């Protein structure tokens, strides 16, 4: 389920992961009021992201910009110019 | 077919040798000294000035450049040390102006930004010279000019060195008009106040951008208006983006803030309809086979010791591949063909005292490069010309002049790097500042003057020893150092790299480990202009 | 680096609004009227003439073009409405000639084919003008000319308007000789009879193709030969492919039928040793962000109502991206940079009455485009110049002249599109027909004349109200419309797009939904010629 990924619309994938995680489901004590009885546990609010995760996102924007620089370089006559590096060095 | 195996330059230095250890230690200290001084210059006017600048909603001058250039692209700053201790009691970090070459919308451009935190952006005499040097670089290489204008006018206490002469403030507008006539785009971004001559910069530009409230343009400031006509008017009403954008028409684009103006500038450059074309053959780039930091141990800081210039070459050229020309003739000079970042280059470097054979060998080499349209790189480490009765009888001056005359007329791009001493006529033969090299850089250990400090001391020690021996009053050895010590101190102080760089004699002091990168960026920029045919004068055979 | 996000033009129109509903309905009717009239013109002479033409084994003129051009390639036909109601009792569909630009063997060429079904291919005065316009287009853009010759000679009843003058039939051969001297290939395909001046066309061509039996080339026809010398000879014997191919040598290639001749023509073009080269920078194409058919509702057919020209721009430029120049200065004129099918273009469009600021803004913009070698597109929707004592005192005429003079001297390719009114000197400033735009198109709702119909009526209503008030006989209100109604009718009739297009004043009436495609094809053809440097006259400051 964690490798099933969808972008562009809302989905029940998160709810399914929470339900599978719930301890009672793992025990096998399943009843049809499971969703009403455990409604508070199954639906959970987003937590603040860790600084590490924010670092990864920042790296992703930087690397995507590097790819965009590379695309322009292929079209350009001066392919080996030091300026086309994304070194950000002064 | 390019599959031939070839020999490579360079040898592994003896890291354990005491000489290498000492040379590395001395050069490292110079580089560390250079780095920390730049850090201080990076701060401009200071915390109070910077805090005031930001309090008005304006970006800091260096943050403006960071946002203007393409993301992650390198920026080649020029003359970082202009104005360093130039004026007795006034500190002018970087001369009050930041100039350099960066990539905007994929196009190499010259960026000239006033530093409003330094003396409110007033134009000191060095500030004019630094800007004029930047414009000269842009014109010679056909680089579009972007002016981030935030200035406070000329520095009245030193007006005589700013206003009147040909190379004074007036020349700035002359350069703008000439570049515009040549289709070298001139873009001005008014991000602050510009008064008197400053107002001409946006007016003389091909396309112009002004910020909503910060920017102000007026020939006469409010203070002059009140004195002349007794009227009180705010700067915004007299100038301002709205007045020029909507009523005066001086403004071509209207920007909300500094970020918006920089975004607009990138759009303007993208519409220049310019595409770079290369006149030279290109080959894939390769890194040198030896580490660059080994240059610290090899070169050191003692100019009296000598090193093989080939070692320097082996650590900057692609693959450390070098084809030497006339290797065994005039061995004090090294000439050959190589490639830096794929570009072809002809390298001329000193390896001892210049002789008649060396000058002839250089003159022959320069003709070859001009014929094939190959850029030239000069590595100046000079100690003078050969001195002797026989050499003069054989026309050493005639031979030395042959090289001065070939170097001057060469039309291929020329870049000079002073890695050692630069004295007397040897400077001219090796493409000194007077010979219009596209760029000129110096290492932190370099020395430049009319002659070496010792020679001037010894020469005087002959003239006054003679003065009193011939006159007849005896002149003793202690009288000799009351003559020699002041001379040596003067030449040491005035030949220092910082003294040379504080005034704009070179385009910057560079770390030796950065030599390859700086040369690669410089040659890449110089190739924006087509290479012309070289016309020589009469070669005095 | 081209990854910057930018703003886009255009807004979503209110489809429910009554104005949009009415405007769409009116414009749609005009487009439907335009389509069905072209369908009738498509049939040429008629069923009897077409049946006779096919009975001789010859292809119909439009089928010849279909087989000549590359499979599936678009064909840009020009002046479809030439001769529409031009002559009192004679119907001349398309002027008796079909001209357009298509791709042959991958090369853009100008195709000029006589329509033998229309008056037997005789040359009416409009026929000469249409052909001369096609030749002018080919020369200005360096497009090879292909002549599908099937003609019956000049129309004797109107000889005075065909033979004598500089822009009369004689100029056709002059143009062929000039283009040949410039290496613009001239290819003639004799697919029928050509007599008197017609025989010169194959003779003046660089390479020539003739069909086996249909084609005939005689300076003097059989009727003249009999009268002059009393000899009876058939056209084939006097001319014919065999005589010219094998004995006279006038024929370079011999073709069995129409299909064979068209196949030979494609081979001839493939041997021109020509390859297209672009002087401008290119970027990937993108469709506009808004539907083109919305132009029906936005524009409508009522010239009194006003619309924002930016809406028209937003629906034809790549990605609806537009960089406006001097947006807040002279707002009645819109200028900016965009791209159509990847080509860079500078757009000038009317958004109200022309003012002094608007003219100055236009003059500045035109200089920018000429400096950067950027093609110019003009969108004419004019209503006149500002009228006022103050404006004349400030030299509105001087300002308006600045733009007429810059537009005339511009050497970049220029294309004009009349999307509204075109009156008086406003026509000249916006690159009218007199200023040699590479192409000129008009929308079905356009009106063109020396002045608006109402202004001429009102002006006369002042002159004769004065005439009788000053003379003293009273001139009543009913006497006013016996003056005004004939004037308004005349200007409405002579300003109609069909009246303008029947004569060759424009290159065609185009559906607004097709504006982007037509501009893309036109600019692509115009880029076959290198862009020259622009030399300006004196700018009267
Ligand atoms: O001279 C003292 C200050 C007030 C008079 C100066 C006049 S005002 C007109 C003219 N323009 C200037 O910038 N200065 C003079
Ligand atoms: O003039 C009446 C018709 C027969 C004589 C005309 C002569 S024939 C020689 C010359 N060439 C022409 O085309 N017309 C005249």
């Amino acid at each position: 389920l964690r490798q099933y990924n969808i972008v562009g619309l809302h989905t029940n994938i998160d709810f399914l992961l929470n339900l599978s995680g719930h301890p009672e489901f793992e025990a096998g004590n399943v009843h049809t009021d499971f969703i009403p009885q455990h409604h508070k546990q199954l639906l959970l609010s987003r937590k603040a992201a860790a600084k590490e995760s924010l670092c990864q996102a920042a790296l992703g924007l930087i690397l995507k910009e590097k790819a965009m620089t590379d695309t322009f370089t292929l079209q350009a006559h001066d392919q080996f110019s030091p300026f086309s590096s994304s070194s950000g060095r002064r | 077919y390019h599959g031939d195996s070839v020999a490579s330059l360079g040898t592994q230095p003896d890291l354990g040798s005491a000489l290498y250890q000492e040379n590395y230690k001395q050069m490292k200290a110079l580089v560390n000294q250079l780095h920390e001084r730049v850090e201080h210059i990076k701060l401009g006017g200071g915390e109070k000035a910077r805090a005031l600048h930001i309090s008005r909603g304006k970006l800091l001058p260096r943050e403006r450049i960071d946002n203007l250039i393409d993301p992650g692209s390198p920026f080649l700053e020029l003359s970082q040390f202009a104005g360093y201790q130039l004026y007795d009691n006034e500190e002018v970090p970087g001369g009050g102006i930041i100039t350099g070459i960066g990539r905007v919308s994929g196009v190499e451009c010259m960026i000239i930004a006033n530093d409003a935190t330094v003396k409110g952006g007033a134009y000191y005499p060095v500030t004019v010279k630094k800007q004029l040097r930047a414009q000269e670089i842009a014109m010679q290489n056909r680089l579009p000019c972007i002016y981030l204008v935030d200035s406070g006018g000329a520095y009245l206490p030193r007006q005589a060195d700013v206003f009147p002469d040909r190379d004074h403030f007036g020349r700035t507008f002359y350069n703008q008009a000439i570049m515009s006539s040549k289709n070298i785009a001139q873009i001005a971004v008014v991000m602050g106040s510009c008064t008197a001559g400053g107002a001409y910069v946006p007016a003389m530009a091909d396309e112009n951008i002004i910020v909503r409230k910060q920017g102000t343009i007026f020939l006469a400031g409010p203070p002059l208006v009140k004195a002349a006509t007794g009227e009180e008017v705010s700067a915004e009403d007299l100038g301002g983006a709205d007045l020029h954008c909507r009523k005066s028409g001086v403004s071509d684009h209207w920007a909300l803030d500094d970020h918006h103006a920089l975004h607009l500038t990138r759009k303007v450059v993208r519409n220049l309809n310019y595409q770079k074309k290369l006149d030279v053959t290109i080959e894939p780039s390769e890194e040198p086979l030896f580490p660059a930091d080994e240059l610290y141990g090899i070169v050191g800081a003692n100019l009296k010791r000598s090193f093989d210039v080939r070692e320097v070459i082996a650590r900057i050229v692609d693959g450390s591949r070098f084809t030497e020309f006339k290797a065994f003739y005039g061995d004090t000079l090294v000439t050959g063909f190589a490639r830096i970042f794929g570009y072809p280059v002809g390298i001329v470097g000193n390896n001892g005292v210049l002789f008649s054979e060396s000058a002839k060998k250089g003159t022959h080499f320069v003709q070859l490069c001009c014929q094939r349209n190959i850029p030239l790189l000069f590595l100046q480490n000079i100690t003078g010309f050969m001195v002797g009765r026989e050499y003069e009888a054989e026309g050493i001056a005639k031979d030395g002049a042959k090289m001065v005359a070939a170097v001057a007329c060469a039309q291929v791009p020329k870049i000079t790097l002073i890695i050692g001493g630069s004295y007397g006529a040897g400077n001219y033969g090796m493409c000194g500042r007077a010979y219009s090299p596209r760029f000129l850089y110096i290492w932190p250990n370099a020395r430049i003057s009319v002659m070496g400090g010792e020679q001037a001391a010894n020469v005087l020690a002959t003239i006054t020893k003679d003065q009193r021996a011939r006159e007849g009053k005896q002149f003793s050895s202690a009288d000799e150092a009351a003559l020699k010590e002041p001379i040596i101190k003067k030449f040491e102080e005035e030949g220092n790299p910082y003294y040379s760089s504080a005034r704009v004699w070179d385009d910057g002091i560079i770390d030796p480990a950065d030599t390859r990168l700086v040369l690669g960026l410089s040659f890449s920029a110089a190739l924006n202009a087509p290479i012309e045919k070289t016309d020589f004068g009469i070669f005095r055979m």
